[PDB]
RNA sequence: CUCAACGAGAGACUCGGUGAAAUUAUAGUACCUGUGAAGAUGCAGGUUACCCGCGACAGGACGGAAAGACCCCGUGGAGC
RNA sequence: UGUUCUUCGAACAGUGGUAGGAGAGCGUUCUAAGGGCUGUGAAGCCAGACCGGAAGGACUGGUGGAGCGCUUAGAAGUGAG
RNA sequence: GUGACCGAUAGUGAACCAGUACCGUGAGGGAAAGGUGAAAAGCACCCCGGAAGGGGAGUGAAAGAGAUCCUGAAACCGUGUGCCUACAAGUAGUCAGAGCCCGUUAACGGGUGAUGGCGUGCCUUUUGUAGAAUGAACCGGCGAGUUACGAUCUCGUGCAA
């Protein structure tokens, strides 16, 4: 009886700037955008969410002493395979997969989660190659 | 006298196997796993007939929250406004169909705006 | 029964060591050799009601046949020959088409040898009356001597 | 369109649309009316102080019938507890016309 | 004892 | 359409399907020559059934055998002969002498 | 060395995917045919490029 | 053995013919950390993983094979 | 289902459940009563999207080629994971 | 001569060359195995094939009735077809659910289902089992509260100190 969209979803493109916000508070909003929680036509099994582009990923910041205390782990399937780096080294070299690990942590787990991860595009600032899609600038709610 | 009882057993087995049609592998073929799958499906059917009544409600709450946040209010403020701006008992999936029939939802949202201040 | 089947008393295999069931007898009830612990047994189904119930039963079934107007009274049952054609003509003349009783006090041989080839007609003596023949045939042909016998007998 | 509650549940109906509601008797074949109409629509009239006067919605009853049969089987997964029960939910099918404001 | 001497 | 059935000849069905899955759907002129060269010794039996089907098409219906094609090539199982092989320590293992029904149906293309 | 569970029908059919055998390298015999497998003497005519050598 | 390296034959490998057995609740049958009848392929959270085979190893499936032989109980038995 | 009123019936209350106790029923074989289907096709088998609160029951189409069902009772070699 | 006795896993072990085959030195133990059609009228004749076995043609009411031969279920093995499957970690179901393919005992239709939510088989024994505690490879048949004589209680019927 209620509406449930399928193959009629219109997906927009959004640009999110990460110059002054946390890792962090923006990542939950980006995950909610990718899920489609901002649209009234949300249906939980058809991925009504839309594309988002994040620029200035190197300008991200995070409060406290997390630059030296937050540790990322990438354990292999080999014994003694625990490899670790700090948040400063992960931000300094390539913070793109920092942001994608944040979004992947806040996205749901499943086939739709891997599908909604594909709409995310994180780039080192401040230009993106998606000008042909004509993305609009999105301002964060807070 | 002697009772053989040959046909009613096979009638029961075929009723169970026809109830278990479409199942994977031997569960639509062998009786002794089909009966277990049918009983488990009965429990699952009762449980999910209970659960559909509330996950539909949470989907409608999500859609009303999205439509209200388009208009500057959260869900809780919108529902508090609907209980304050008269005793209107307008149910939530009719409120979700009201955004399929926009802008009727915006008028009720403005009615919520009017007496929250 | 399990003891009466033609079978040996040995066990087919030993108790432990083999990965099979125990199976102490060659023909246990779960075997193919049979099979029944209880079964049917030869017994008598006879029992006796008290005598007042018997007299009340026969008198009540006679009264229930009287109030249904199925009783026909024929004095002395005069039959000249032993032919069953005459008895069939007698039954036709009294409009009897279904089953019937013939109650005879003195047990005449001409009545007895006749009407036993007709499948629905049973000739019975006056003291040989019973519940089943009265409830079964739903019409009785009774002589005046048989009534004047069963009134003082029962 | 109008907002109708007669279940007791709220339904959204059009003109000439056949809907299924709970088994109210209605002496089938006879016109039934709804009197607790909210949010009359069309001109987008707000609802407040509910069951407003002038909100009358009539309908035509065609069938008193049975739903598809549900076999409600529940068993506890131990303890030899079995419970089998069929269900046959009655309904009323109406055709709604002449929405009044 | 728990001697593994199964035959 | 012509049909030839082998009906209880001594060959296991799983070994016959290994030839019948590839002989199915081909033209009959490109089907005997497949059977001659495989070798897979159920294939002379499949050849006998195939020539029987082609001869049934030629003699009983006159279907111009150069235009024929194999339509149905299913293999069924016949009755199994039960044999027992003695093993170590008195085990008496069972041996199944499998039997198959070879059926070949030919028709037009 | 003992199977814990029986193999289902679908797993058995998936294992029997590669059990099939291929069509041999059979070609037209230039003398008579038909047909003749490559790099072998024809069994029908007994010829090979192109003398009757049997 | 330090300390193992070649060579010969049979099996193992490939092809043709024939062709079993123990076992088996169904099975689309990953890993880590916990939880749980206190030691998880199936539970929770996370991390990984295209589909189907062939040749090998044996860590797990508290693997299979024998209603534990040890210990205890039976108002069981047998031998001395 | 239980209580009250009893003006077709209505109102109110209750209805998770092991061991166990109580009650009401569905099926199988045979027999007694009548009545009735059958080669213009019985039992059985196979399929269906039908009906009943359940055990269960009907109706169609195919196979089959000779018995079966209904009723009110009564007995049991009375229902299988 | 009769069964509110059995009907081929039943009834004698044995409805059939049965105390037979087979096993054991011996005493002894001890099976499995019925059904063409009313009438063999048991497929003359042709073709493939060495034969077996088929396809026609005949007999027959039926040949899918053709020698373990009435009917012929399920496990099991296959051949086609409609819909889904090569980024997916699943007691295999259930609820929601688009797409595609069909039309029913026309009924809020049937089949398949991308995707989401929930969800650790059945039984036994236990304080507690998804249990890494037990049992079952699967399917079909058989397989356990009966009967005789007494006693007690409830209900019913008959006659009532």
């Amino acid at each position: 009886t209620p509406m449930a969209n399928a193959s009629t979803i219109e997906r927009k493109w959004l640009v999110v700037d990460a110059a002054g916000k946390t890792l962090g508070r923006l990542s939950s909003e980006v995950a909610a955008i990718l899920r489609g929680k901002h649209k009234p036509t949300y249906t939980p099994h058809v991925d009504t969410g839309d594309h988002v582009i994040i620029i200035n990923a190197e300008k991200i910041e995070l409060t406290g002493k997390k630059l030296t205390d937050k540790i990322y782990y990438r354990h292999t399937q080999h014994p003694g395979g625990l490899k670790s780096r700090t948040a400063l080294e992960m931000r300094t070299n390539y913070p793109e997969k920092m942001l994608e690990l944040a979004i992947k942590g806040m996205l749901p787990k499943g086939s739709l989660g891997r599908q909604m991860f594909k709409k995310l595009n994180v780039y080192r600032g401040s230009e993106h190659p998606h000008e042909a899609q004509k993305p609009e600038v999105y301002e964060l709610r807070g | 006298p002697r009772v053989k009882g040959g046909t009613v057993t096979r009638k029961r087995r075929k009723k169970v196997l026809k109830l278990a049609k479409g199942y994977f592998g031997s569960k639509h073929t062998l009786y002794k796993v089909a009966n277990q799958q049918v009983m488990k499906s009965g429990n699952y059917a009762f449980r999910d007939r209970r659960q559909k009544k509330r996950d539909f409600r949470k989907l409608w709450i999500t859609r009303i929250n999205a439509a209200a946040r388009m208009n500057g209010l959260s869900y809780s403020r919108l529902m508090h406004g609907l209980k304050l701006s008269g005793i209107e008992v307008n149910r939530k999936m009719l409120a979700d169909l009201a955004v399929n029939d926009l802008t009727a939802f915006n008028q009720l949202a403005d009615a919520a705006k009017a007496q929250l201040n | 029964n399990r003891s009466e089947v033609r079978g040996g008393g040995r066990k087919p295999w030993r108790q432990k060591g083999t990965g099979r069931a125990r199976q102490g007898s060659i023909r246990s009830p779960q075997w193919r050799g049979g099979g029944v612990v209880f079964g049917p047994t030869p017994r008598s189904y006879s029992y006796k009601l008290p005598k007042k119930v018997r007299r009340l039963a026969i008198k009540s079934v006679l009264s229930s046949k009287v109030i249904d107007n199925n009783i026909i009274v024929l004095e002395d049952l005069t039959l000249d020959t032993a032919k069953t054609k005459e008895m069939a003509a007698i039954l036709k003349g009294l409009s009897v088409e279904k089953k019937a009783l013939i109650v005879t006090a003195d047990a005449n041989e001409a009545v007895a040898l006749s009407a036993r080839n007709i499948p629905g007609v049973t000739v019975v003596e006056a003291n040989g009356i019973n519940v089943l023949d009265v409830v079964n045939h739903e019409k009785l042909l009774i002589t005046k001597a048989a009534v004047e016998k069963v009134e003082e007998v029962l | 369109y109008a907002i109708i509650k007669t279940g007791g549940k709220q339904i959204k109906v059009e003109e000439g649309q056949t809907v299924y509601i709970e088994k109210l008797a209605a002496e089938a074949g006879e016109t039934v009316t709804f009197e607790d109409v909210l949010f009359v629509g069309g001109d987008n009239v707000k609802v407040g102080n509910p069951t407003v006067e002038g909100a009358t919605v009539t309908a035509k009853v065609e069938k008193q019938g049975r739903a598809k049969k549900i076999t409600v089987f529940r068993y506890k997964p131990k303890k030899n507890v079995h419970k089998k029960q069929g269900h046959r939910q009655p309904y009323t099918k109406v055709t709604i016309e002449k929405i009044n404001a | 004892a728990a001697a593994a001497a199964a035959a | 359409q012509a049909k030839a059935v082998a009906r209880t000849v001594r060959i296991a069905p799983r070994k016959a399907r290994l030839v019948m899955d590839l002989i199915r759907g081909k033209q009959v002129g490109e089907a005997v020559s497949i059977l001659n060269l495989t070798p897979r010794a159920a294939s002379p039996i499949i050849e006998k059934v195939l020539k029987s089907a082609i001869a049934n098409a030629e003699h009983n219906y006159e279907m111009d055998a150069n235009n024929l094609v194999i339509s149905q090539a299913f293999v069924d199982e016949g009755p199994t002969l039960k044999r027992f092989r003695p093993r170590a320590m008195g085990r008496a293992s069972q041996i199944n002498k499998r039997t198959s029904h070879i059926t070949i149906v030919v028709s037009e293309k | 060395a003992v199977p814990f569970r029986r193999t289902s029908k679908m797993k058995k059919r998936l294992r029997r995917t590669h059990f099939k055998l291929n069509v041999p390298g059979m070609t037209e015999c230039p003398s008579c045919g038909e047909m003749k497998l490559s790099h072998r003497v024809c069994k029908a005519c007994g010829s090979y490029n192109g003398k009757d050598i049997n």
